[PDB]
């Protein structure tokens, strides 16, 4: 039941700083050390450093001296790491997780806190109907599509008919184009459901708060 | 520092099979090995550490082994809820350092990949702007091709590729392929085509629209 509650994913511009944060719970605090890893799928995982959290002493990993800072709130088992002068090199996930000493293993990991460095500006997505072209489907099955373009950051949700049609569903991970992200989504059904029944790609961006049902209609 | 490498990044098996994961150090680190699962959710777990000891609550199909610098971690009949990618991580000496990762998948049959395309929707033509959209759905194995024709002639820049990760279910792979362009630059051109080249036919599968037929 040991628990590592970690803060709420980040979006901040180059050259800023960012702090964040790990609740531990379920064991004594103090007699842990706290640690942090990077997750970054350009370098895999990466050990931060840890904190002694009864006198604050820290021990880094030499390539993120000056990048990270640690520290420590032990009344409220609490433990704190900044980021400094950030750069898009410094996108990633980062992890708290506990050890007894550095010679044992990182036995518990948070969920991990995503970082996001950027100059892009907060923007909802486009969400465009994909229909067949006017004159399929040819066959037993036929394909529609939902095209999310144009939103910042990452993530959005995609549903179709609310997550009521979950078979047959491929969501493609998104990616950067000019400097927004763009994301599709397949759905395939027996051409004895659309469209005599109706089908809807539910979008969702919580960093715009903002929500898209867009039906997919047979093209004029 | 202590180099940790995981010489094969993607290893595919089927289910029930004996699955073992090589790790190798740069340097002598004892036992001091340390192995851990991570998953799409974000999610990491240890599963063996010490080079051979199982984490509380890891099952007994997971098992370590090694010493000095070669070290590896076996799984012995391979389960649905291990597709998954593993790391190992050596601790006898600062800085602490973790191998690239090993990303499991299954095998199956060779599919060929079903196409689809899409021209612009006519809402993203009043806003101004056209993409294109390919759809190569539920083939295997995962390597494929995708060309886009405009008229005739190959068009590689604007055109960007998504793969997902492989299917849950039926064990498949799926490629979305966006051809962007301005919508003057569309409406400039008549004949749009994405051709999907795969191991599965030495001819391409081609689908074709005429922008308003």
């Amino acid at each position: 039941e040991v628990q590592l509650q970690q803060s709420g994913p980040e979006l901040v511009k180059p050259g800023a700083s960012v702090k964040i944060s790990c609740k531990a719970s379920g064991y004594t605090f103090t007699d842990y050390y706290m640690n942090w890893v990077k997750l970054s799928h350009g370098k895999s995982l990466e050990w931060i450093g840890d904190i002694v959290p009864n006198n604050g002493d820290t021990t880094y990993n030499q390539n993120f001296r000056g990048k990270a800072t640690l520290t420590v709130d032990k009344s409220s088992s609490t433990a704190y790491m900044e980021l400094r002068s950030l750069t898009s090199e410094d996108s990633a996930v980062y992890y708290c997780a506990r050890f007894s000493n550095y010679v044992y293993p990182f036995d518990y990991w948070g969920q991990g806190t995503t970082l996001t460095v950027s100059s892009a500006k907060t923007t909802a997505p486009s969400v465009y109907p994909l229909a067949p072209v006017c004159g399929d489907t040819t066959g037993s099955s036929v394909t529609l599509g939902c095209l999310v373009k144009g939103y910042f950051p990452e993530p959005v949700t995609l549903t179709w008919n609310s997550g009521s049609l979950s078979s047959g569903v491929h969501t493609f991970p998104a990616i950067l184009q000019s400097d927004l992200y763009t994301l599709s989504s397949s759905v395939t059904v027996t051409s004895s459901t659309w469209p005599s029944q109706s089908i809807t790609c539910n979008v969702a961006h919580p960093a715009s708060s903002t929500k898209v049902d867009k039906k997919i209609e047979p093209r004029a | 520092d202590i180099q940790m490498t995981q010489t094969t990044s993607s290893l595919s098996a089927s289910l029930g099979d004996r699955v073992t994961i090589s790790c190798r150090a740069s340097q002598d680190i004892s036992n001091f090995l340390n192995w851990y699962q991570q998953k799409p959710d974000g999610t990491v777990k240890l599963l063996i550490y010490y080079t051979s000891r199982l984490h509380s609550g890891v099952p007994s199909r997971f098992s370590g082994s090694g010493s000095g610098t070669d070290f590896s971690l076996t799984i012995s009949k391979l389960e649905q809820e291990d597709i998954a990618t593993y790391f190992c991580q050596q601790g006898n000496t600062l800085p602490l350092t973790f191998g690239a990762g090993t990303k499991l998948e299954l095998k199956r049959a060779e599919a060929a990949p079903t196409v689809s395309i899409f021209p612009p929707s006519s809402e993203q033509l009043t806003s101004g702007g056209a993409s294109v959209v390919c759809f190569l759905n539920n083939f295997y194995p995962k390597d494929i091709n995708v060309k886009w024709k405009i008229d005739g002639s190959e068009r590689q820049n604007g055109v960007l590729n998504s793969w997902t990760d492989q299917d849950s279910k039926d064990s498949t792979y799926s490629m979305s392929s966006t051809l962007t362009l301005t919508k003057d630059e569309y409406e400039r051109h008549n004949s749009y085509t994405c051709e999907a080249t795969h191991k599965t036919s030495t001819s391409p599968i081609v689908k074709s629209f005429n922008r308003n037929e």
